[PDB]
């Protein structure tokens, strides 16, 4: 044990300017007297700035600070599943060290070009209005975008639960692996979350990586490549993963903080240069490869918090620049009553119908294009009792088709049932029946199908789509149910 | 004009003017001379008339480069160092004159194959340990290198020792043998 | 400043927005007074676009001064150390 | 234990060189020869055996070459049952004349977060006795609420009603931190709480301990005071099993603190002029603000927001650590509405059906869209008027301005600035009132009938006499 | 933008206000002479 | 010597760079071998930063400054009553030395929890908007902010007019003091101020600093804080006092300037960091003492113009952050008429009805729902009535029974018929009526506070009779 060391010239705010450590590599992990850990992000021709992994209390002028020879990795590996880590892969929930066996560099390059596949499988997130009209593919990367306290942790939650039917499943093909990356939050509210995905029993497929707010810097900085190494190991071993990162304005904070406090040079609003690389180098990670590779792959949905919102904002700028596309959330829509409150004008998805099934491509395309008449005839209520009859129509179908989208927290739907509610949205079958009764009909109807009506329902999930078989039965029943409503 | 660069590097004012009369004294073949001569002009700087009024910011830079320059002739020190002490005053840095000659020591430090070396221990350890450590540690070395040993005596660590050779570090102590066996216990 | 510029657009976007419906709910009644309404609430609709046009400009200038404003103040903080 | 001397002193800023012993950073440090205590804390190591420290009292009359004394420890503070009933400044001292504080042990203000095995996910309704909290936003106990607010729209107001109703219902030791606040306030609440009976000055029964420290201390201080109070709470918390309630005001002060401090420090700027450090420095102050397994911490922070801008650092900073947040508006107070909350802004973690009740989260969800319409109605209202309105509409905006107008509600601490007396509405009246306004049974009713009343029986009977009167 | 008129102040938020208030005090008045 | 003397390294800009003064203190003042002075603000390892209170022409390098041993002190005492001084205290009115017995530190703390007590006594600025809706009590702050030419200045000296009605009389618990502190204005308005002053005869009980903008930056910098020890003597003395900074926006400007040639980093808009605490250190020692500290009072009036009406921005959003209440003067307002341009939905006074006369408190209260509700329609005519009513002439402040009578008589129906053109000219020739003939009535009402029913009748016939009469 004969090691290479340097001294600390000066410490202050979490950087340690050290002296010596000739050999020190950029991005290279040391370790402090104190057995704090450090990272060597400045290699400068006097000093070597590294930012420490804790508190810098416990790091002195003269202390001795030895290199590991190693830049930083975590594990990964499948004992991960159930568990809460820190952005080092430190197990943080008392249930034991992690048994695993690999270990992966957080800094790895993404996939090319050729590597890579079309994305072309769903990510189904159970919530009809991405599901419908903002489709998500295996491979994707789509931004959930939002200002404070308008359900994006609950948009990234929903989908997190929804992927327990595919992974008590016996098909190996649809399992999604989850990832939720916490960065910058209370560890109440980290603690929150784990309760609910327990009581969900979504944590046996869920890793969580929490770097929360009493944490240096340096791990909230890193808590997103460590989740995605993580990711990255199911997505190169022929399995699929999600790895939602809540949040990256957080990260982009705490990396500025760290740049700042090193001198580098900074630049709209105080970020450094290299900021935009920051994000980018993460996010090009998430990935579909083709099967020369396994054919696995990693979706992304990082978190991004506007204010007032602002999306010409740096950082959001940023993000929207990297992305697949965005589910933009209001909170005009969140008190309107529309929750999830997805801003369908605003939202994208650039892979779009290639993520979708069959049967939600029949039913979803009807109601876009029904929804976006509606928008542009939208200012007209309030007068549409004086207007056309297609206009009225038009308001008609529309606010159909707003209640058909509302949804319950917590509460995923199978694709199935979300083909039948847009089933019988799209198709007319409730222009007779008035608005505030919707979304009641909406569940009487579901329990219905899903009772007395297994064999639609699990014929539609198996092959895909609505036939004219599975048509007509479906017509059939949505008109005896309806007849038959209070 | 390519500089001969010394095997340490110093950085600052200091490490500045102790690399520029470094190779300034390997083209001529100069080095030993030079390093006498800056250990003398550093004593003589340290006179306290003298230390008094080369510190004062208030004379002028004219009288005071002149006053540097006969009472560097009233040494009669190489061209190189006079040269020295010259560019010193004309640039305004002798208050930095020590740290420039220290540096300039320190780089021939090395030159000389002179490897520090500090072995950290509890209780003042006796002669006979001392020249088997000097003997087993020379063995680290490369071509040619010497030790300087400074044998520091801190009870904190209660048994081993701590020994840095130059920028390598083993910890031999017991504080850290019992900690990691403890971390090793709750972990 | 960009907050009373928001605002006000906010405001006049929805103005604009009113007596574009009111002009054609007053184009559909047309089928005196009526067509009176329509060309007064055709002509509001067109100057609340001019004002809104104006707007978005002094918005857009106003936004990119604060945004090099606060450059200068982070630039000239580093400057000074 | 280690002597240094000043070799430097910008503004509240000092630099001390060690010969021997250099400190630790966030130690206390003590000036000598001085007339008071004057204590600074390292916060940098400068290297060449040279600390950079901060003031935490004034600076004038210190001298390059005065020697400084290192205490080998942090800020520590007397915590214990005996400080309750006192009032400590930032590093201890009683600064009430009452004598020192006995207490038979000390705490350091810098501590570590509690950690995640330690965190409790119990969430309870705290019912507060105002309307609009307990019906839109509802406090939770052993939760972190935060009132937001700009200048001058009622945070000291709301926050002493709350003391008044939860504190002198509660059964376990308070704590109050002023932090950068007005030094006439903290007078006034010491004795609106000796004339309450909360501090007892004889026969020593007290159940709220004060921290102050005010506009006029120096930024250390200032930036301190909020540990100084954390720990005290925190000492009722773990070592007691107690649960505690902490009042902070106001806690954007700590932050502005910082600011105050970090150029002189050597540190880049980042955005709108604040620490490069903002985030983490909030996140280590408030992740030790927390409910453990070891006891309850229920605490109020009011929030300044600056400008009233809610997207300032400070505040959207703040938002995050915080599981209910109350946010006041001005909009709403100019319209005479008090408190000032903005419905459709505030929220809370326990707004839940599953937690609140289906009524309760049905009636709360029934009022804000029922204020989101009135808004999207208004514009038509400015262009076509009122009278060319549906009368689903007129319908909407009367029922409307009804819920605004009882939202409000006459506080107990502002009996001056109303004249009216205070009213404590209990949660059940207020849900039951609330669903009966969006049912339609007070149409016939005026909307002056529920302006600044408590429950709807008092909104009958105000209608009653104001028809009786003409 | 829903109350974006009478949040920017100016002619057309403070003339919403009047109108909301005219029209209230008057059905005030109303409904109280009807109790 | 280099412990007691030092020499100048460079000077510029009206900074000194000296070597040596190795035992000179922070904010000590320092003085040149010109006659010159200056203050110690950066201690640094190789050299002390001076401001220089003057015109560094005079200062060259090499020149031998000598320290004072004394932090900056200011005389103070009754002798300076009557005195125009400067920042440093010494008199430029042109008529000898001020005859001080004592000395006070400039940087003193303001006063803690326990010496304070609460704000109870009106301060009377003699303004029917201000005295009736934006009530001052002696020991408050309250802010006057508004854009250029919009009558803060005139606010200011129509209250310190009205203090001579009380100065004149007997009852020393009613004598306020007042000092008006010029910072950065131009030298002909302060001659222009103190003829103002000196015609009305209220420069007896006055004291004017002038730091006019021709003075140094350290000296505008420096002059709020000597007028508030001028002050503060008065108020540990069981006397009242009334202090102006006009204005605190040219304070923080010299601040700036001062700072940025230190070379101390730029924070927002270039300001140093701590300017916050530049104007709350400040206004924190206006106080109310309690009766252990002879009762006595300090009431600060800062002074803070914003550009094109944005109080948003930084310095008036600090200001209005520390004070108790703001007078927000508005052009649009005083265009149309409104003088003084009070804005009433702005303007508030977090001390309220307690700082108000009982009599006052009944009418104003009247007076004050009233004016709301007519802000809200805009019944119609008595608002209009009300607000013309309001309105008031320059130098012209009128006693507390005065408005209480105007008030009353607008605010009663007595004014319901008459024409608003002729509203203001009843209201001077009503005044007269009074102020002629019932003297009895005033007294009573004055001496009283409040108005009983006998005063009620009484004055009910009075402008009963006027009004036929008129
Ligand atoms: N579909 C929904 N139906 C009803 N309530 C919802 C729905 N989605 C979210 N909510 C509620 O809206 C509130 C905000 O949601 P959430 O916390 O998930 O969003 P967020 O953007 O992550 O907020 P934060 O800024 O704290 O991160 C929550 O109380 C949540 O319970
Ligand atoms: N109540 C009033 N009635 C009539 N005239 C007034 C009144 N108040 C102010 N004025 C006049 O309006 C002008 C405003 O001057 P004033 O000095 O009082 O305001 P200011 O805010 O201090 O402006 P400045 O930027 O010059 O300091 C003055 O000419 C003054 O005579
Ligand atoms: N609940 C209330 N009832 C009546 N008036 C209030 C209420 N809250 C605030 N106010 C008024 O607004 C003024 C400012 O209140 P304050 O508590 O000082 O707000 P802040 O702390 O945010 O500055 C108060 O003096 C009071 O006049
Ligand atoms: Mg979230
Ligand atoms: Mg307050
Ligand atoms: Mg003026």
């Amino acid at each position: 044990d004969l090691e290479e060391t340097g001294r600390v010239l000066s410490i202050g705010d979490g950087i340690a300017r050290v002296h010596g450590l000739r050999n020190v590599q950029a991005e290279e992990m040391v370790e402090f007297s104190s057995g704090l850990k450090g990272m060597s992000l400045n290699l400068e021709p006097d000093n070597v700035g590294v930012v420490v992994f804790g508190n810098d209390k416990l790091i002195k002028e003269g202390d001795i600070v030895k290199r590991t020879g190693a830049i930083v990795d975590v594990p990964v590996g499948e004992e991960l599943l159930g568990r809460v880590v820190d952005a080092l892969g430190n197990a943080i929930d008392g249930k034991g060290p992690i048994g695993s066996k690999t270990r992966r560099r957080v800094g790895l390059k993404a996939p090319g070009i050729i590597p890579r596949i079309s994305v072309r499988e769903p990510m189904q997130t159970g919530i009809k209005a991405v599901d419908s009209l903002v489709p998500i593919g295996r491979g994707q990367r789509e931004l959930i975008i939002g200002d404070r306290q308008t359900g994006k942790t609950s948009i990234a939650i929903d989908t997190i639960i929804n992927q327990k039917r595919f992974n008590d499943g016996s098909d190996e093909k649809k399992k999604l692996y989850c990832i939720y990356v916490a960065i910058g939050q209370k560890r109440s509210t980290v603690a929150q979350l784990v309760k609910r995905l327990t009581d969900a029993d979504a944590m046996k497929y869920t890793i969580v990586v929490s770097a929360t707010a009493s944490d240096a810097a340096p791990l909230q900085y890193l808590a997103p490549y460590s989740g995605c190494s993580m990711g990255e190991y199911f997505r190169d071993n022929g399995k699929h993963a999600l790895i939602i990162y809540d949040d990256l304005s957080k990260q982009a904070v705490a990396y500025r903080q760290m740049s700042l406090l090193l001198r580098r040079p900074p630049g709209r609003e105080a970020y450094p240069g290299d900021v935009f690389y920051l994000h980018s180098r993460l996010l090009e990670r998430a990935a579909k490869m083709n099967d020369a590779f396994g054919g696995g792959s990693l979706t992304a949905l990082p978190v991004i918090e506007t204010q007032a919102g602002d999306v010409s904002a740096y950082i959001p700028t940023n993000v929207i620049s990297i992305t697949d596309g965005q589910i933009f959330l209001e909170t005009e829509l969140f008190y309107k009553g529309i929750r999830p409150a997805i801003n369908v004008g605003l939202s994208v998805s650039r892979v779009g119908s290639a993520a979708q099934t069959r049967a939600m491509k029949q039913v979803a395309g009807t109601m876009k294009l029904e929804l976006a008449q509606y928008r542009e005839v939208a200012a007209f209520a309030q007068f549409g009792s004086d207007l056309d009859a297609a206009t009225q129509q038009l308001l008609s179908r529309g606010v159909r088709l707003t209640e058909l989208l509302k949804q319950g927290q917590y509460s995923p739907m199978a694709i199935e049932e979300q083909v039948a509610v847009i089933y019988a949205g799209v198709r007319g079958y409730l222009d007779k029946l008035e608005p505030s009764k919707i979304t009641k009909f909406e569940n009487a109807f579901l329990s219905h199908v899903v009772s007395q009506h297994q064999a639609l329902l699990g014929t539609i999930r198996a092959d895909g789509k609505i036939s004219e078989q599975s048509d007509a039965k479906l017509k059939e029943i949505v008109t005896n149910f309806l007849a038959g409503f209070e | 004009a390519k500089l001969v660069r010394p095997p340490v590097q110093v950085y600052g004012i200091e490490g500045r003017y102790a690399t520029a009369l470094y190779s300034a004294a390997s083209k001529q073949n100069k080095l030993e001379q030079v390093e006498k001569e800056l250990l003398r002009v550093a004593q003589i700087l340290k006179e306290p008339k003298v230390a008094a009024s080369v510190l004062n910011p208030y004379v002028k830079r004219s009288i005071k480069v002149k006053s540097l320059n006969d009472i560097t002739a009233k040494e009669r020190f190489s061209p190189l160092t006079t040269n020295l002490i010259n560019l010193l005053a004309e640039n305004g840095r002798l208050s930095n004159t020590q740290g420039v000659v220290s540096a300039f020591s320190t780089m021939m430090s090395v030159h000389r194959g002179e490897v520090p070396c500090t072995v950290t221990s509890a209780s003042p350890l006796e002669e006979a340990t001392l020249s088997e450590l000097k003997t087993v540690l020379k063995s680290f070395l490369s071509q040619g290198q010497v030790l300087k040993l400074e044998a520091k005596t801190d009870p904190s660590i209660l048994g081993g020792m701590i020994v840095r050779i130059g920028e390598k570090y083993v910890d031999m102590s017991v504080k850290t043998k019992i900690q990691k066996l403890g971390r090793a216990m709750r972990e | 400043t960009l907050k009373d510029i928001t605002r006000r657009l906010k405001s006049i976007k929805n103005i604009q927005k009113i007596t574009k419906s009111m002009k054609m709910v007053a184009a559909a009644k047309y089928a005196s007074e009526q067509s009176a309404r329509m060309t007064a609430m055709d002509n509001a609709s067109k100057n609340a676009s001019e004002m809104i046009d104006k707007l978005t400009l002094t918005f857009n200038r106003t936004r990119q001064a604060v945004i090099t404003k606060e450059l200068i103040e982070i630039i000239s903080g580093a400057a000074a150390l | 234990a280690a002597t240094g001397r000043i070799v430097a002193v910008i503004g509240a800023v000092v630099d001390v060189q060690f010969d021997e012993g250099l400190p630790p950073i966030l130690n206390a440090l003590e000036v000598q020869g001085r007339e008071t205590r004057l204590v600074l804390e390292v916060a940098q190591h400068l290297g060449e055996s040279t600390v950079r420290t901060i003031a935490m009292d004034g600076t004038e009359g210190l001298v390059r070459g005065q020697k400084v004394l290192d205490s080998g420890a942090p800020i520590k503070i007397p915590v214990g049952p005996e400080t309750l009933g006192r009032i400590m400044n930032v590093i201890g001292e009683p600064i009430d004349e009452r004598g020192p504080i006995k207490t038979k042990q000390f705490a350091p203000i810098h501590a570590e977060a509690p950690e995640f095995m330690e965190m409790s996910v119990e969430q309870e309704i705290l019912v507060t006795g105002i309307k609009v909290v307990d019906l839109l936003a509802p406090y939770a106990k052993g939760g972190k609420i935060g009132l937001f607010g700009g200048a001058g729209v009622g945070k000291t107001v709301l926050i002493m009603e709350l003391i008044n109703n939860v504190a002198k219902a509660h059964g376990g030791y308070s704590v109050f931190a002023g932090v950068g606040e007005r030094t006439r306030e903290g007078n006034d609440l010491y004795h609106e709480m000796i004339e309450s009976g909360v501090i007892n000055l004889k026969d020593a029964t007290s159940k709220v301990a004060l921290v102050y420290g005010q506009m006029n201390e120096p930024p250390g201080a200032r930036a301190r005071v909020a540990l100084t109070g954390l720990t005290v709470a925190e000492y009722f918390r773990d070592q007691e099993g107690q649960d505690v309630l902490l009042f902070i005001d106001n806690i954007f002060r700590f932050t502005q603190a910082g600011s105050e401090v970090s150029a002189l420090l050597g540190r880049i700027p980042s955005a709108v002029g604040y620490q490069p450090t903002l985030a983490t420095d909030m996140g280590t102050m408030q992740e030790r603000i927390t409910t453990t397994k070891k006891g309850s911490i229920t605490s109020v922070q009011a929030i300044y927001v600056p400008a009233d801008d809610l997207t300032d650092p400070a505040p959207a900073t703040t938002f995050a650590h915080l599981d209910a947040t109350t946010v006041l508006s001005r909009a709403i107070a100019e319209l005479g509405i008090y408190p000032a909350v903005d419905p459709l802004d505030s929220t809370s973690r326990i707004m839940d059906p599953n937690i609140v009740g289906s009524e309760h989260y049905d009636v709360a969800r029934g009022v804000q869209k029922i204020l989101q319409d009135y808004k999207s109605l208004q514009d038509i209202i400015a262009i076509l008027g009122m009278d060319e309105l549906s009368e689903e509409d007129k319908l909407t905006v009367s029922r409307a301005r009804k819920i605004q107008r009882f939202l409000s509600q006459p506080f107990q601490v502002a009996e001056v600035f109303t004249g009216h007396m205070g009213k404590l509405v209990p949660l059940k009246e207020t849900i039951k009132g609330f669903q009966q306004i969006l049912a339609g049974e007070y149409d016939h009713l005026p909307e002056q009938a529920f302006y600044m009343v408590g429950p709807i029986e008092e909104a009958v009977a105000k209608a009653d006499k104001l028809a009786e009167e003409h | 933008g829903a109350g974006s008129i009478r949040e920017a102040g100016g002619a057309f938020g403070k003339r919403e206000q009047a109108e909301e208030e005219r029209y209230f005090r008057a059905q005030s008045r109303e409904q109280l002479a009807a109790l």
